[PDB]
């Protein structure tokens, strides 16, 4: 047809190509673009891991203060939340892990780092996990650190990103039409007198304007602070910090699925076609 | 308009447009010519630059 | 060959003529402007010749 | 080549200058802009005039 | 990847306005996602509302911008702004700003008057006003000027013996540029969202005034008692009473480190507040033909 | 897509420029191309004092570029797009750290002028690289040199209230993730000038803004909980001064906090992904 006749230009090769001449200009045939992401490979303790958790889970590396350690473990916000509950949703949190001892003593100081309230600049997000071998010792994982999520192997499978629904708060559902094209996903630290918390935020707005609306949402959590405490040894005036995890497509919305352990059921928000981009920590 | 104790030496600069005449003898320079190569400096979707 | 210099304030090492237009004492001037006499009193272009 | 001197003032030896020379590389560059839709309509095929 | 997003009108665009839309080619317009309304800035900046320049700032920052390059009748072509592509933008705005600075570019609401960025469209029930494009230093200076004006015009209105209303409208007044001074458009009431911005700014201010490094106080006292600098002209050889009364204590170094730590973090938070509105990084703005390759930062 | 930019050298070199560029083959460098307008050699020039904030603005102004290879006549380097990734090695005069560090800064070299500066006598361009160094390292270093300049200028001002030993035990030492590094020393004089005039005008500005915004909302829980915060002595004097000079002080306050606000952002914020320690290179991309 004429569609198959006009197919020769629109077949492949992003950009174009000067087909002949005194010189050949441009070669992009047999490569359909779609820039592959770089892979941040980590080697964690298998005692710091759970094999039963799904692949597309946003991770958080705590960087080791120790020089004599080639290895470094990871934190997920489930593991992080049960670590806050051990340092002091819980019934979900105990269902996963047995011993929080090696995770709490894995970081050298955990009550001190919340005492100085500098927990945000020691936790570097490495985005969603994709690649995962299974070993009893020194297990090696790999996460798409920046760019689009994809498996390692030549089957280049899309990996849906599992963020827990109970730890996730919507922005626009609580705010109740600027740009429905961009859909960005933010994680936010949150301090409290009981125990700190990690939460997640879906937003369809831009990155820079999102913090001022987050303060408006977040204000009843800050009205409870400073009535019962007053900071000495001066720290603690910061109350949480936010960063960008990346963007995803708002054309296909998040579809809730069931990440189940054998103990009970646990609903999860699935993010498909996520474009990971870890930015810097922005305090409130 | 009384003279001070000292004397001064002004120094100016003066750029002048001048046509020169350039001579060179025959075969004073050897030269290697390279063949040209066309490369894409930036792939803009509105207009790619060569 | 019968006098050393016609002017003392512009000929010795630390004369007024050097400290106005040396590279070695213009350490707080703006590099945007031009100076005529800086083409003489610079030490580096003197030792390059 | 040297003359041979009349008086034996100094011996006139071979003076072989062995001199090396450098290759001055220059990289001439420019750019030429081409619109994308012109490249698209280059790669398409004509049916109507 | 696609950039070409066509937008249909709904009725016949009249031939008197196709000439000026031919004149406004290559300008920037704010998107909505198509439809006809909101594709522009008339829906949030109308004649009815006092122009607060903050809710329309919320709309232009929150929405992806768009280049208008081709206008026809009953159809006009738009091109979105997606990061990673170096868009060609022509400075076609009647308050002229040469980009001799070749710095980062900035978009702002039409604070230079309604007439300069508007266009009438008697085809449909839609009118279009345009966002202003202007360099980074002028944009941040006009931003801090319009915030300082909407916070101080209200307190000048709060004065009972307001003998001088025209003091700030001629001292604050115009904009700072070496080519000319260009008078802007000034609201009288700040609006809700403007006072929300001043609320968060004053929150940062009262949090940061609780920690001042005390060594710096000694430095400005010593420099006042040194020669009066050209940068020190704003003091005109005077020590304020407040810095004289917060130097009753001595010079330490232990509190200075944590003071400076929280000052770095809160100044980066203030920068994140003031890096608001979408920004363009420029490579090689060509002077002779008024076009600039720019990509979204 | 070829982002490689050749810089044509005017004069032929010899072996020391080869040894220093192959000593510096990893580090990055600004741009405008031409051989003269290449590095920080227009701002680290000795014809003036090499200032800090203009150096920062010029570095953020032009784009950044990594050097790849040096020949006798060419200087092969590659610039940076925010679209794709690149490689980066240290090859620096301090060998500090790349500890998996999710954020990276590019600062102008504040340790030493000639520590980064490869000085070439054949061409007087005196090219000099910016320091690549991770982000908390960069913030701690800028803090500890800003306070160092304030303390040095206040002990030059009056030798009674300040000493040097108890700040050399305190702010001459930077420490981060089990590594303890050392740093000691007029650009920082201009920086501390900006910092001191900022914190000097800050009380008047803050008290004027809180008296402006204090009772707009007639009952907010946040408003009261943030207005019981400030100093009880920082809230006396406003109406003694006029309107005009006060608003001029507000204007200079605002432009100075904006300039220092972008300046305490760490410049061209590079980002690393996976650092191989046995190779001394990191995978980078601009962000």
């Amino acid at each position: 047809l004429s569609a198959a006749a006009v197919w020769r230009a629109g077949l492949l090769a992003p950009g174009e190509v000067a087909v002949a001449g005194g010189g050949s200009g441009g070669g992009s045939f047999s490569w359909s673009g779609w820039r592959p992401p770089v892979f941040g490979d980590f080697l964690i303790h298998a005692s710091s891991f759970n094999n039963a958790e799904a692949t597309g889970t946003p991770l958080f590396q705590f960087k080791q203060s120790d020089p004599f350690s080639g290895v470094d473990a990871v934190f997920t916000p489930l593991s992080l939340f049960i670590l806050m509950n051990h340092g002091r949703l819980t019934r979900m949190a105990n269902l996963l892990y047995d011993s929080p001892a090696t995770l709490a003593d894995l970081v050298p100081d955990f009550g001190r780092l919340v005492a100085d309230r500098r927990f945000h600049n020691f936790i570097t997000p490495v985005g969603p996990l994709v690649e995962n071998i299974k070993s009893t010792y020194l297990n090696k994982i790999t996460t798409v650190v920046h760019g689009p999520v994809v498996s390692k192997a030549i089957p280049r499978s899309t990996v849906k990103v599992t963020v827990p629904q109970e730890a996730f708060v919507d922005l626009d559902a609580w705010l109740s039409q600027p740009c429905p094209a961009d859909a960005r996903l933010y994680v936010a630290l949150t301090y409290e007198e009981a125990g700190p918390r990690f939460t997640f935020f879906q937003s369809s707005r831009g990155h820079c304007q999102i913090m001022n609306i987050l303060r408006i949402y977040y204000s009843p959590s800050i009205m409870h602070r400073y009535a019962v405490v007053q900071p000495l040894h001066i720290e603690e005036l910061t109350f949480g910090a936010v960063a960008c995890l990346g963007t995803f497509s708002a054309t296909d919305g998040w579809r809730r699925s069931a990440f189940n352990y054998r103990g009970s059921s646990l609903p999860v928000v699935e993010i498909d076609s996520f474009y990971s981009n870890v930015s810097d920590w922005e305090v409130i | 308009k009384i003279h001070p104790g000292v004397a001064m030496t002004v120094v100016r600069t003066d750029e002048i447009l001048s046509e020169n005449i350039l001579f060179s003898s025959r075969a004073s320079t050897s030269m290697f010519i390279g063949t040209p190569n066309v490369s894409r400096r930036e792939a803009r979707v509105d207009a790619v630059t060569f | 060959e019968y006098r050393s210099t016609v002017n003392p304030w512009a000929s010795q090492l630390g004369s007024l003529g050097d400290i106005m237009y040396n590279s070695s004492y213009r350490q707080t001037a703006v590099p945007g402007l031009y100076s005529p006499c800086r083409a003489f009193f610079n030490k580096e272009e003197l030792l390059r010749n | 080549p040297t003359i041979a001197h009349g008086d034996g003032r100094r011996p006139s030896k071979q003076r072989t200058f062995i001199v090396v020379k450098n290759c001055h590389k220059h990289h001439i560059s420019t750019e030429m802009e081409l619109s994308m839709l012109d490249l698209e309509i280059l790669h398409s095929i004509p049916e109507t005039p | 990847m696609d950039l070409k997003v066509v937008v249909s009108l709904s009725s016949r665009l009249y031939t008197d306005e196709i000439a000026k839309m031919q004149q406004r080619i290559g300008c920037i317009l704010p998107l909505a996602s198509q439809n006809v309304q909101g594709l522009g800035l008339g829906q949030v900046y109308s004649l009815e509302t006092v122009p607060d320049y903050v809710s329309m700032y919320n709309y232009l920052s929150d929405c992806t911008l768009a280049v208008l390059d081709e206008v026809s009748v009953d159809s006009l072509i738009l091109t979105k702004i997606v990061p990673g592509q170096t868009y060609a933008i022509k400075n076609k705005y009647q308050p002229f700003f040469q980009w001799h600075g070749t710095g980062s570019l900035s978009v702002m609401p039409p604070v230079f008057g309604r007439e300069h960025a508007t266009v009438k469209l008697e085809s449909n029930d839609v009118d279009i006003v345009f966002p202003m494009v202007l360099p980074t230093p002028i944009a941040e200076e006009v931003l801090q000027k319009i915030l300082l004006f909407n916070v101080y015009s209200r307190v000048v209105m709060q004065a009972p013996g307001n003998a001088d209303m025209l003091d700030v409208h001629m001292h604050l007044g115009s904009v700072s540029y070496l080519g000319h001074h260009y008078e802007l458009a000034l609201p009288e009431v700040p609006g809700p969202l403007g006072l929300a911005l001043l609320d968060n700014l004053s929150l940062y201010f009262c949090i940061m005034v609780t920690l001042l490094p005390r060594a710096s106080m000694r430095l400005v006292r010593g420099l006042i008692r040194h020669e009066h600098h050209d940068l020190l002209n704003l003091f005109q050889e005077m020590v304020p009473d407040e810095i004289a009364r917060i130097d009753l204590d001595d010079l330490s170094v232990a509190d200075d480190l944590s003071r400076m730590r929280v000052m770095m973090t809160y100044l980066q938070s203030l920068a994140s507040l003031f890096n608001l509105g979408p920004r363009l990084a420029t490579a090689a703005y060509s002077q002779e033909t008024l076009t600039a390759t720019c990509w979204l930062r």
